[PDB]
C-alpha cells in the first residue's frame, strides 16, 4: 500500500489570531488601529449618543396623537353634563333605537 | 377576455391609430425608470462577464443599454395602456348594452340590515 | 459543417416554424412541420458521434409518427366537414388525434420519454435550439384550436407532465437531462392554462424561453455537462456561478424573481374558473423542481468543491467567443416581476 | 415644536384615507363587474371578446358553374 | 414611507463604492441613522392608521416591528465584523448586501397595504436568509438546514397564495382597509374550513407551531450570528403579524378551528421548555426557548381578544430583543472556545465579570422578571387565557416555572462553578462585544418606561 | 427530546416526504432507453385516451 | 370510462351494499389492469407466464382494495344512519389501506396506506358534497 | 401564434384552397357547393360561438 | 484636503440624499390624494381669506 494517506493537497487549518497581541487597546473592531479607533468612536457616538439618547427624548415628548387627554376632557364634560341633568350616565344602547328598522317576525 | 378576434383589428400593428387618442406616458414614468435601471443592470453584468471594471469599463456601451431599454419600454408602456383602455371600453359598452344582466341593487342602509352577531368568548 | 450550410439549415428550421405560424390551411401547417423536421436533423448531428446519431434517429421516429397522426387528424376533419382552415375541429375523434400529435411533438407526458434521451445525446447548442425554438409551432397550433380541446385530456397531460418532470429531475446528475425534465415540467405548466387563457400560455412560454436561454448560455460559457464539471467553475469564473445560482432560483419560481410571474398568473387565472385543486397540486409538484435546482445551486455556487492542479493553466486564458445577449437574458430572467401588467400587450 | 416641525394635522391623513378608500372600492367593484362581463361574453359570444373566426364569405365564387344546379 | 425605503436602497451603492476598510463603519453609521429616522413612525393615532399612499400604510402594530428591524441591522453588522475578518472585500460586500436586502424586504413587508404584495415580500425574505445560512455557515449540516428552512416555509405558503387569489376573485379586492371594512362572516362549511386552513398554516409554520418547528433548531444552530439574530428577532414575527392581519376574515370560524392549534401550542410550550432542560448546545436551547415564547404568542393570537393582541405584540418585541442578545452572548463564547457545547467552558464569571453581568441580565429578561416588557406580554396573554378558560393557568404557571429553571440552568452552567483548566485562550472581552450587549439591553429596560409604544393597535 | 422531536416528528412530515419522492423518482427515471417499451406505452396511452373520453 | 362511475354513483350511498361493493371492485380491477398494462410495457420481466401472473396479482390487489372500501363505507353509512358524512368514507379508506398492507405484508405501508387512503376518501366525499371541480370547464 | 400576414399584406398565399366554393378552375362545381355557400353566408362575421349555435 | 478627501468620502453623501429624495417623493405622492381635501363631513371648513388649500 504505497498510498500517501494524503487524500488531497490542502492548506493546514490556521490558528486564530489575537487582536490584543499586535495591538493592545484593540477595541475588537479591526486590526488597523486607526480604523479600529474610529469604528469604536462612530459606533459609540451614533448608537449611544444620537439614537439612544436623542431618540428616547424624541419618543418621550411625542405629541398626543392618540388623544388620551382629549378623551379624558370629553368624558369629564360629558359626565358633568349628565350628572347635572340627572341622566343615567352611560346608556345601554350604542345607537338610537328609533333609527333602526327591525324585521317584523309575525311568528 | 380574448381580444384576438375583436372586430376591426389590423393584424400586425403594434399600436393602432385610435391609441393616439390616449395620453402618452411621461418620460419620468416609474416604469420607464425601471426599464432604464434594467438596462444599467444588463450593462454591469456584461462588464462583469467580460472581466472588465464593472462600474467604469464602457460608458458608451452602458449608455446604449440604458437607451435601448428605455426606448422599448416606452413603446411597450404605450401598447399596455392601449390594451387596458380597450378592455375598459368594451366592458363599459357591454354593461351599457345589456341592462337586464346588470340590474341596479336597491340601496339599503345598515340600520335595517340584520347581520348575525358572533361573540368572542 | 460548412457555415453556409449551417446558416441555410437554421433559416430553414425558422422558415418551417414561420410557415406553421402564418398559414391558415392545414396542409401548409403540415408542410411547415415537415420542413422543420427535415432541416432539424443535421443540426442535431452537427458534431458526429454515435450518441448524436442515436438521438437524431429517435427524434426523427417520434416526430414522423406525430406528423402522420396529425395528417390523419386533418383528413378525418376534412371528411366530417370539407374544411381546410385551422379553426375549431368539428369532430371529436379528430381533435383527440390532433391533441396526441401535438403532445408528442411538444414532449408532454406520457410522450415525454424521447426528450431526456435526445437532449443528452445532442450538444449544448443543439439542446438550446431543441428546448427553445421547437416549442413555438405546436404551441401556436394549440392556441389556434384551444376552443376545441377537451379540457379533461389536456389537463390530465399537463398534470402528468408536471409530475413526471418533477420526479425525473430528482434522479439526474447530467445537466442536459435536468434541462429536459425542467422543460417537460414547464410544458405541463403551459398546457394547463390553454383551455382558459392563451395569453397566459404565451407569457409562460416567453418567460421559460428567456430562462432556458440564459441557463444554456451559462452552461456553454462554463463548458460543463455534468454536476462535477460545473462544480469546478467557481475556481475560474465565480461570477458565472453566482449568475447561474440566481437564474436557478428564478427557474424554481421564487419571488421576487421573474420565474414567479407565470405560475402566479396561471394560478390566478385558474382560480377565476373555479379550479382550486389542480393549481394547488401543480405548485406542490413544482416544489420538486425547486429541490433539484437547489441541489445544483448547492453543488455549484453555495459551496466550494475541490479542484485540480491543471486548473491553474486555465487561469491564464479568457474566452475568445462571447454571447452578446447573455446579460440581457439573465436580467430579463431575474428582474422583470415589477413589469408584470405589461402582459396586457398580448405577448 | 415636534408636532409643528415633523408632522401634520389629522385632516391630511383623514382625507387621504378617504381618497384611498374611494379608489380601492372603485377598483374592487370594477374587478367584479369585469369578471361578470367576461363570463357573459364567453357564454353568449355576442360581445367584442371571445370572437372566433368563421369562413370569409368574400372567398365564395358567384358565377355559372358549368352546371345549372351548382 | 419612501423616506425610509430610499435610504435603505442607497445603502447598497454606498456599500459597493466604499473603501476596502470602510465598509463596516459606513454601513453601521448609515444604518443607525436610518433607524433614527424610522423612529418617527412611533407617533401613531388612536384612529385608523398612517395611510401614506395606495401601496404603503403604517399601524401601531407595524411601527414597533419596523423600528426593531431597522435597529437590528447595526447590531448584526457589529456581530459579523469579527468572524468575517479573513475574507475578501467582494464577499464581505456581498454579505452586507444580503443583510441590506433582507432589511429592505422586511420593511416593505411590514407596510404592504396589499395582501399579495405582502405575500410577495414575505416570501422574498426567504432568499437572502437561505443564501446567508448556506454560504457563511460553518458546519456541514447548514445545507441540510437550509433545505428545511426552505421547504417547510413553501409547504405552508403555496396554499395561501391560492387562497389569496381566490378571495380577490370573490371579494374583488385584497386591500387590507377594504377587507377590514367589508368583512363578512364565514359559514361553517368544508370549503370555508379549507380556506381557513390555507390562510392559517403559512403563518403557523413560521412562528413555528409546535408540531411544525423542526426547521427552526437546525436553521438557527447552523446559521452565522447575523443570520441567527435576524431569524430569531424579526423573521419569526412575520407569522404573528400575518395572523393578526388575516384573522379578520376568518370569523366566526376561528372559534371552532382554533382548538387543535390551541392544544398544540399549550402542550408544546411545556414540551419545548422541558426540552431546554436537557440540552447540550447553547444555540439549540435558545432556539427551543424561542419556540416556547412563540407558542405563547400563537395562543394569544388564537384567543383574539384585546388583551391577547396587546400581550402578543409586547411579547414579540421583547422576545426579539432578548433572543438576539442571548445568541450574541453564545457567539461571544463560541468565538473563543470554537465548540458551542455548553458544558465545556465553565466558570466564566471569574474570567469575564462584565460579560457575566450581561449574561445575568439577558437571563433575567428571558425569565420574564417584572416590570420588563417580557412579563408585560406574558401576563396580558395569561390573563386573557384565564378569561378564555380558567384551566389554562396550570399550563401557564408550569411554563413559567420551567422557563425560570432552564434560564438559570443556562446561567449557572456557563458562568458559575470552576473554570476549565485546559482552556487558556479566554481573552478579555472587546469593546465591540460589550457595546453590542448594551445596545441590545438598554432598549428593553428603556421600553419598560413607555409600554404603550409596543402594545399594538388595541391599546 | 428524542421520541417525539428527534424521531417521530421527523418521521411524519419530512422523512416520509423524502422517502416517497425518492421512490417515485427512482420509478420514473428508471427506463433502460429501449424505444420498444416507449412506443408500447405510447400505444397503450393512445388506446386508453380514445376509449375513455368517448 | 364514466360508465363505471355512473354505475357506482347511481346507487344511494346508505343502501344496497352489495352492488356498491361490486362496482368498486370493478373500478379497482380496471385501474389495476391499466397499471398492469403499463408495467408490462415499461418492464417486461422475463416471459409470458410471469407477466400474466403479475397482471393477476395487480388486478386482484386493486379489486380487493375496491371491494373492501365499498363494503366498509356502505356498511358504516348504513349503521350510522348518517349519510353524506365524510367519516364513513374515511373509514372505508382506512379499511382499503389495511387490505393493501396485508397484500404487501408490511406494517408500515399498511399503516401509512390506511391513513393516506382514508384522507383521500374523506376529501372525495367533501368534494361531492360541496361540488368541487377537479377538471373545471372554461367559465370566464 | 397565428400571425395573419396574408390579411395585413393582402397576399392570399393559401386561402384559395380552403373551401369548396372558391373559384375552382374551369368553374367546375363542388358536389356540396350550394350547401357550403349557404353555411358560409349564414356564419359570416357572426363569430364562432354564435355560428355554432 | 478639498478635492482629495472628496474622492475618498463621496459615498457618505448618498444616504442623506436618499432621505431627502424619499421625502420629496412622499410629498409628491401626497399631492395625488387630494380628491377629498376640505370635503370630509368632519372637517368641512370655510377657507381663510388668504388661504388656498387647508393642507398640503
Ligand atoms: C430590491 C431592488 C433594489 C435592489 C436591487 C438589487 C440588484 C441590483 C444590481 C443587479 C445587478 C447589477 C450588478 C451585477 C453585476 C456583477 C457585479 C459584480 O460582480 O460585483 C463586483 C463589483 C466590484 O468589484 P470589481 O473590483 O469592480 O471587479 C471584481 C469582480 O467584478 C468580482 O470579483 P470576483 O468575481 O473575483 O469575486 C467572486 C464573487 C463575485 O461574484 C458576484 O458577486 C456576482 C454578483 C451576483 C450576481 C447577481 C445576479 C443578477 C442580479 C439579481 C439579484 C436578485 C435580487 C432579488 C433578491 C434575491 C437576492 C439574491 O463571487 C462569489 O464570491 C461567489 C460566492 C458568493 C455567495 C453567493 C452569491 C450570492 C448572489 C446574490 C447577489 C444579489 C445582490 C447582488 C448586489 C450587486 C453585486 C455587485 O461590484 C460593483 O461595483 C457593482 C455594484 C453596483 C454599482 C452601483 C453604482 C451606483 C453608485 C453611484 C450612483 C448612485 C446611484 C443613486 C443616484 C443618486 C446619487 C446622487
Ligand atoms: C433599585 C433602585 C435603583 C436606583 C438607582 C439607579 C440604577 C439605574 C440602573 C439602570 C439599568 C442598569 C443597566 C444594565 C447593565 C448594567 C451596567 C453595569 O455593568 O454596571 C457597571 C457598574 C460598575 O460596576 P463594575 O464593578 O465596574 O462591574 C463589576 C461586575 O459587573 C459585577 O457587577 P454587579 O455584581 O454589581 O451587578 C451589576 C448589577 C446591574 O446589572 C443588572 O442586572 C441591571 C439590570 C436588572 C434588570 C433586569 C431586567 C428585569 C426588568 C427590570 C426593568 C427595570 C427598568 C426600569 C426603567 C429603567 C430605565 C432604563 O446587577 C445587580 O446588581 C443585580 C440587581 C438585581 C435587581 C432586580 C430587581 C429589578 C426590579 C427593581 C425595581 C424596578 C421597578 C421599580 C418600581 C417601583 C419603584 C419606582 O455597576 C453598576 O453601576 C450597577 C448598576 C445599578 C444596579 C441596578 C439594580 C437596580 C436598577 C434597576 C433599573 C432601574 C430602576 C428604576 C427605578 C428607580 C427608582
Ligand atoms: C404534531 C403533534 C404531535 C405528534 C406526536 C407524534 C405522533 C406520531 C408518532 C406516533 C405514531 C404512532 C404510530 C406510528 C405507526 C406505527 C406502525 C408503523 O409505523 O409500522 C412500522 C413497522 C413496519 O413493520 P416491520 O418493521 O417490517 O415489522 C417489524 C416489527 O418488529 C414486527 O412487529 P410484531 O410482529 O412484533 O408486532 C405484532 C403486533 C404488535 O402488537 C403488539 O405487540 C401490541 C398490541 C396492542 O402487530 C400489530 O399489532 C399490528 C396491528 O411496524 C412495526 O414494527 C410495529 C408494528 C406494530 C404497530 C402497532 C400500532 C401502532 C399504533 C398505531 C395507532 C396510531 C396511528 C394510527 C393511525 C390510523 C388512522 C390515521
Ligand atoms: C421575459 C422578457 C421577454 C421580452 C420579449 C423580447 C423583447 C424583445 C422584442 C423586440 C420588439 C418586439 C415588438 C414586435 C414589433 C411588432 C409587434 C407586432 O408584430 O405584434 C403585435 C403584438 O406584439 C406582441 O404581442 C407584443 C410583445 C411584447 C412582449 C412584452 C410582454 C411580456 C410580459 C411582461 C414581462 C416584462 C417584459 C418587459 C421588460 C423588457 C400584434 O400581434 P397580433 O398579430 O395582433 O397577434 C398575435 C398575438 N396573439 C396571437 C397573442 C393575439
Ligand atoms: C430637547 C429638544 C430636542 C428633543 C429631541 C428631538 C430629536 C429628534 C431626533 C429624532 C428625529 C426622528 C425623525 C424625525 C424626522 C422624520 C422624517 C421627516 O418627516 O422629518 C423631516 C426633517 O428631518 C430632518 O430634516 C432630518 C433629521 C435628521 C436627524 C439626524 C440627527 C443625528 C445626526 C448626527 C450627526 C452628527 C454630526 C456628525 C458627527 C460625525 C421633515 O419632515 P416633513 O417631510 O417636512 O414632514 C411633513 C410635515 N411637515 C411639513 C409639517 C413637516
Ligand atoms: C450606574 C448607576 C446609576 C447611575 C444613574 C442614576 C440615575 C437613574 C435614573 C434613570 C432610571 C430611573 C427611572 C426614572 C425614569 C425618569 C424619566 C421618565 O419618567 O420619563 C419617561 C419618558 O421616557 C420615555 O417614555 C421612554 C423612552 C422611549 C425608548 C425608545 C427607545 C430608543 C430607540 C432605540 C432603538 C429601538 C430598539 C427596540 C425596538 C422596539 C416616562 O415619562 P412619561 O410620564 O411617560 O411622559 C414623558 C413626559 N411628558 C409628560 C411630557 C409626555
Ligand atoms: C402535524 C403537526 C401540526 C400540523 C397542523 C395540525 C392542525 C390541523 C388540524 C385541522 C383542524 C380541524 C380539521 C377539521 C375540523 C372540523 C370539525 C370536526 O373535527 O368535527 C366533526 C367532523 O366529523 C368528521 O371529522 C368528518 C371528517 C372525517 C375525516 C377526517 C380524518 C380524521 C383524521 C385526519 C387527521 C390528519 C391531519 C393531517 C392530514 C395530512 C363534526 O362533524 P359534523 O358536525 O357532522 O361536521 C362539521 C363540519 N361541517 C359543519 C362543515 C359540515
Ligand atoms: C406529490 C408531490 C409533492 C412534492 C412535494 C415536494 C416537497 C419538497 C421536498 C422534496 C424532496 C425530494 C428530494 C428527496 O427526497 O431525495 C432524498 C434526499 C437525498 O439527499 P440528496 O440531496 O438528494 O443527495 C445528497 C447526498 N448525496 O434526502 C434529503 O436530502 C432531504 C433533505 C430535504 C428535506 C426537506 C423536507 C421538507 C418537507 C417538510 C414537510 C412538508 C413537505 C411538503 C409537502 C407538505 C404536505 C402537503
Ligand atoms: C407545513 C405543510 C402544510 C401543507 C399545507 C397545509 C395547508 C392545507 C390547506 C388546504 C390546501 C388547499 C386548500 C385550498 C385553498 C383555499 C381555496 C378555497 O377555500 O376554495 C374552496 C375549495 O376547497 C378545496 O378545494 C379544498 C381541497 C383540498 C385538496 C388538497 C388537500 C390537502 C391535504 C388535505 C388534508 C390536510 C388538511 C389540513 C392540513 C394542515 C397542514 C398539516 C372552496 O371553493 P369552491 O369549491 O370553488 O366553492 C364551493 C362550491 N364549489
Amino acid at each position: 500500500p504505497p498510498e500517501p494517506t494524503i487524500r488531497l493537497q490542502e492548506d493546514p487549518d490556521p490558528e486564530d489570531e489575537n487582536l490584543y497581541e499586535k495591538n493592545p487597546d484593540s477595541h475588537g473592531y479591526d486590526k488597523d488601529p486607526i480604523v479600529d479607533l474610529w469604528n469604536m468612536r462612530v459606533v459609540f457616538f451614533f448608537g449611544f449618543s444620537i439614537v439612544l439618547v436623542l431618540g428616547s427624548t424624541f419618543v418621550a415628548y411625542l405629541p398626543d396623537y392618540r388623544m388620551q387627554e382629549w378623551a379624558r376632557r370629553e368624558a369629564e364634560r360629558l359626565v358633568k353634563y349628565r350628572e347635572a341633568n340627572g341622566l343615567p350616565l352611560m346608556e345601554s344602547n350604542c345607537f338610537d333605537p328609533n333609527k333602526i328598522q327591525l324585521p317584523e317576525d309575525e311568528d | 377576455t380574448m381580444m384576438s378576434g375583436r372586430p376591426g383589428r389590423v393584424p400586425l400593428q403594434f399600436l393602432p391609430n385610435e391609441a393616439r387618442s390616449l395620453p402618452p406616458p411621461k418620460l419620468t414614468d416609474p416604469r420607464l425608470v425601471y426599464m432604464g435601471f434594467l438596462g444599467y443592470c444588463s450593462g454591469l453584468i456584461d462588464n462583469a462577464i467580460r472581466r472588465r471594471p464593472v462600474v467604469s469599463a464602457g460608458l458608451h456601451r452602458q449608455l446604449l443599454y440604458v437607451t435601448s431599454f428605455v426606448f422599448f419600454g416606452y413603446y411597450l408602456l404605450k401598447r399596455q395602456d392601449y390594451m387596458y383602455a380597450l378592455r375598459d371600453h368594451d366592458m363599459f359598452a357591454y354593461v351599457k348594452s345589456h341592462p337586464e344582466d346588470f340590474p341596479e341593487k336597491d340601496k339599503k342602509t345598515y340600520g335595517e340590515i340584520l347581520e348575525e352577531f358572533h361573540p368572542v368568548r | 459543417m460548412n457555415p453556409i450550410i449551417y446558416t441555410t439549415l437554421i433559416m430553414t428550421v425558422m422558415s418551417g416554424t414561420m410557415l406553421v405560424m402564418i398559414s391558415s390551411h392545414w396542409l401548409l401547417i403540415w408542410i411547415g412541420f415537415e420542413m422543420n423536421l427535415l432541416a432539424m436533423i443535421p443540426v442535431l448531428m452537427k458534431n458526429f458521434n454515435p450518441r448524436a446519431t442515436e438521438a437524431a434517429t429517435k427524434y426523427f421516429l417520434t416526430q414522423a409518427t406525430a406528423s402522420m397522426m396529425l395528417m390523419m387528424a386533418i383528413i378525418i376533419n376534412l371528411l366530417y366537414s370539407g374544411q381546410w382552415t385551422i379553426t375549431k375541429m368539428f369532430n371529436p375523434v379528430a381533435m383527440t388525434m390532433m391533441t396526441m400529435a401535438l403532445a408528442m411533438k411538444l414532449g408532454l407526458s406520457p410522450f415525454h420519454f424521447w426528450v431526456p434521451e435526445v437532449t443528452q445525446g445532442i450538444s449544448l447548442q443543439a439542446g438550446l435550439l431543441l428546448l427553445t425554438w421547437q416549442k413555438l409551432a405546436p404551441l401556436s397550433v394549440l392556441c389556434q384550436i384551444s376552443q376545441s380541446i377537451n379540457p379533461n385530456l389536456m389537463l390530465t397531460m399537463a398534470m402528468l407532465s408536471i409530475l413526471i418532470g418533477g420526479w425525473g429531475g430528482l434522479n439526474q446528475t447530467q445537466l442536459r437531462k435536468i434541462m429536459a425534465y425542467s422543460s417537460i415540467a414547464h410544458m405541463g405548466w403551459m398546457t394547463a392554462v390553454l383551455p382558459y387563457n392563451t395569453t397566459m400560455t404565451i407569457l409562460n412560454l416567453l418567460i421559460y424561453i428567456t430562462m432556458t436561454l440564459a441557463m444554456f448560455m451559462l452552461l456553454i460559457h462554463s463548458s460543463a455537462t455534468t454536476t462535477l464539471s460545473l462544480s469546478h467553475t467557481w475556481n475560474k469564473m465565480p461570477v458565472i456561478t453566482s449568475l447561474m445560482m440566481v437564474t436557478l432560483l428564478s427557474m424554481g419560481g421564487l419571488p421576487p424573481l421573474s420565474g414567479f410571474m407565470p405560475k402566479w398568473m396561471i394560478i390566478q387565472e385558474m382560480t377565476k374558473n373555479e379550479s382550486i385543486i389542480m393549481p394547488t397540486l401543480m405548485a406542490m409538484t413544482a416544489l420538486l423542481n425547486l429541490y433539484f435546482y437547489m441541489r445544483l445551486a448547492y453543488s455549484s455556487s453555495l459551496t466550494m468543491f475541490p479542484s485540480t492542479n491543471n486548473m491553474k493553466m486555465k487561469w491564464q486564458f479568457e474566452h475568445t467567443k462571447q454571447m452578446k445577449l447573455l446579460p440581457t437574458m439573465i436580467v430579463l430572467s431575474t428582474l422583470v416581476l415589477p413589469m408584470t401588467p405589461a402582459l396586457s400587450s398580448l405577448n | 415644536w415636534i408636532a409643528r416641525t415633523f408632522y401634520d394635522g389629522p385632516e391630511k391623513n383623514y382625507e387621504k384615507t378617504m381618497a384611498i378608500l374611494q379608489i380601492e372600492a372603485e377598483k374592487a367593484e370594477l374587478r367584479l363587474k369585469e369578471l361578470e362581463v367576461r363570463r357573459l361574453m364567453r357564454a353568449r359570444g355576442d360581445g367584442p371578446w371571445y370572437q372566433y373566426p368563421t369562413i370569409d364569405k368574400a372567398l365564395i365564387d358567384h358565377s355559372p358553374k358549368t352546371t345549372p344546379d351548382n | 414611507m419612501l423616506k425610509i425605503i430610499i435610504p435603505t436602497t442607497m445603502l447598497l451603492p454606498m456599500t459597493w463604492m466604499s473603501k476596502h476598510n470602510m465598509i463596516w463603519i459606513n454601513a453601521t453609521v448609515h444604518s443607525l441613522l436610518i433607524s433614527l429616522i424610522s423612529l418617527s413612525l412611533l407617533n401613531q393615532l388612536g384612529e385608523n392608521s398612517l395611510n401614506f399612499s395606495l401601496t404603503f400604510f403604517s399601524d401601531s402594530l407595524s411601527a414597533p416591528l419596523l423600528v426593531l428591524t431597522t435597529w437590528l441591522l447595526p447590531l448584526m453588522l457589529m456581530a459579523s465584523q469579527s468572524h468575517l475578518s479573513k475574507e475578501t472585500t467582494t464577499r464581505k460586500k456581498l454579505y452586507i448586501t444580503m443583510l441590506i436586502l433582507l432589511q429592505l424586504f422586511l420593511i416593505m413587508t411590514f407596510t404592504a397595504t396589499e395582501l399579495i404584495l405582502f405575500y410577495i415580500l414575505f416570501e422574498a425574505t426567504l432568499v437572502p436568509t437561505l443564501i446567508i445560512i448556506t454560504r457563511w455557515g460553518n458546519q456541514t449540516e447548514r445545507l441540510n438546514a437550509g433545505l428545511y428552512f426552505l421547504f417547510y416555509t413553501l409547504a405552508g405558503s403555496l396554499p395561501l397564495l391560492v387562497a389569496l387569489v381566490y378571495i380577490q376573485n370573490t371579494t374583488g379586492s385584497l386591500n387590507f382597509l377594504i377587507i377590514h371594512y367589508w368583512s363578512h362572516p364565514l359559514s361553517n362549511s368544508w370549503s370555508n374550513i379549507f380556506m381557513w386552513l390555507a390562510c392559517i398554516m403559512a403563518f403557523m409554520v413560521k412562528m413555528p407551531l409546535y408540531g411544525l418547528h423542526l426547521w427552526l433548531p437546525k436553521a438557527h444552530v447552523e446559521a452565522p450570528i447575523a443570520g441567527s439574530m435576524v431569524l430569531a428577532a424579526v423573521l419569526l414575527k412575520l407569522g404573528g403579524y400575518g395572523m393578526m392581519r388575516i384573522t379578520t376574515i376568518l370569523n366566526p370560524l376561528t372559534n371552532y378551528m382554533a382548538y387543535p392549534f390551541l392544544m398544540l401550542s399549550m402542550w408544546g410550550m411545556i414540551m419545548t421548555s422541558s426540552i431546554c432542560l436537557r440540552q447540550t448546545d447553547l444555540k439549540s436551547l435558545i432556539a427551543y426557548s424561542s419556540v416556547s415564547h412563540m407558542a405563547l404568542v400563537i395562543v394569544a393570537i388564537m384567543i383574539q381578544t384585546p388583551w391577547s393582541f396587546m400581550g402578543a405584540t409586547a411579547l414579540m418585541i421583547a422576545h426579539g430583543l432578548t433572543s438576539s442578545m442571548l445568541f450574541c452572548l453564545a457567539n461571544t463564547n463560541y468565538e473563543r472556545v470554537h465548540s458551542r457545547t455548553m458544558i465545556l467552558a465553565r466558570g466564566l464569571q471569574t474570567l469575564l465579570p462584565l460579560m457575566a453581568t450581561w449574561w445575568l441580565v439577558a437571563s433575567l429578561t428571558n425569565l420574564a422578571l417584572p416590570p420588563s416588557i417580557n412579563l408585560i406580554g406574558e401576563l396580558f396573554i395569561i390573563t386573557a387565557s384565564f378569561s378564555w378558560s380558567n384551566i389554562t393557568i396550570i399550563l401557564m404557571g408550569m411554563n413559567m416555572m420551567i422557563t425560570a429553571l432552564y434560564s438559570l440552568y443556562m446561567l449557572i452552567t456557563t458562568q458559575r462553578g470552576k473554570y476549565t483548566h485546559h482552556i487558556n485562550n479566554i481573552k478579555p472581552s472587546f469593546t465591540r462585544e460589550n457595546a453590542l450587549m448594551a445596545l441590545h439591553i438598554l432598549p428593553l429596560l428603556l421600553l419598560t418606561l413607555n409600554p404603550k409604544m409596543i402594545l399594538g393597535p388595541l391599546y | 427530546s428524542s421520541l417525539l422531536d428527534l424521531i417521530w416528528l421527523e418521521t411524519i412530515l419530512p422523512k416520509t416526504t423524502s422517502f416517497i419522492q425518492m421512490k417515485m423518482s427512482i420509478m420514473v427515471s428508471n427506463q433502460k432507453g429501449l424505444i420498444k417499451l416507449y412506443f408500447l406505452s405510447f400505444l397503450i396511452t393512445i388506446m386508453i385516451s380514445m376509449t375513455l373520453f368517448n | 370510462a364514466k360508465t363505471l362511475l355512473h354505475k357506482y354513483s347511481d346507487i344511494p350511498e346508505g343502501t344496497e351494499c352489495h352492488r356498491k361493493a361490486y362496482a368498486s371492485t370493478s373500478i379497482g380491477g380496471a385501474t389495476g389492469l391499466i397499471v398492469s398494462a403499463y408495467s408490462i410495457a415499461l418492464k417486461p420481466p422475463a416471459s409470458f407466464l410471469e407477466g400474466v401472473a403479475r397482471t393477476g396479482r395487480y388486478t386482484f390487489t386493486s379489486a380487493a382494495i375496491g371491494a373492501i372500501f365499498g363494503l366498509t363505507s356502505c356498511i358504516s353509512a348504513q349503521v350510522r344512519e348518517k349519510p353524506d358524512d365524510p367519516l364513513n368514507y374515511f373509514i372505508g379508506g382506512c379499511a382499503g389501506g389495511l387490505t393493501l398492507g396485508a397484500r404487501t405484508r408490511s406494517y408500515g405501508i399498511g399503516a401509512a396506506a390506511c391513513a393516506y387512503m382514508g384522507l383521500t376518501a374523506a376529501l372525495v366525499k367533501m368534494g361531492q358534497l360541496e361540488g368541487w371541480q377537479v377538471f373545471a370547464e372554461p367559465k370566464v | 401564434p397565428f400571425f395573419d400576414v396574408q390579411k395585413r399584406l393582402g397576399l392570399d398565399l393559401d386561402r384559395w384552397m380552403t373551401i369548396q366554393s372558391a373559384e375552382q378552375p374551369h368553374k367546375i362545381p363542388g358536389r356540396c357547393h350550394a350547401f357550403e355557400k349557404e353555411w358560409i353566408e349564414c356564419a359570416h362575421g357572426i363569430g364562432g360561438i354564435r355560428a355554432e349555435k | 484636503n478639498v478635492l482629495q478627501i472628496v474622492r475618498d468620502h463621496w459615498v457618505h453623501i448618498l444616504v442623506p440624499v436618499g432621505f431627502v429624495f424619499g421625502c420629496y417623493l412622499d410629498r409628491r405622492s401626497d399631492e395625488k390624494l387630494t380628491a377629498f381635501r376640505n370635503k370630509s363631513l368632519l372637517f368641512k371648513r370655510e377657507l381663510r381669506p388668504n388661504e388656498e388649500v387647508t393642507w398640503k
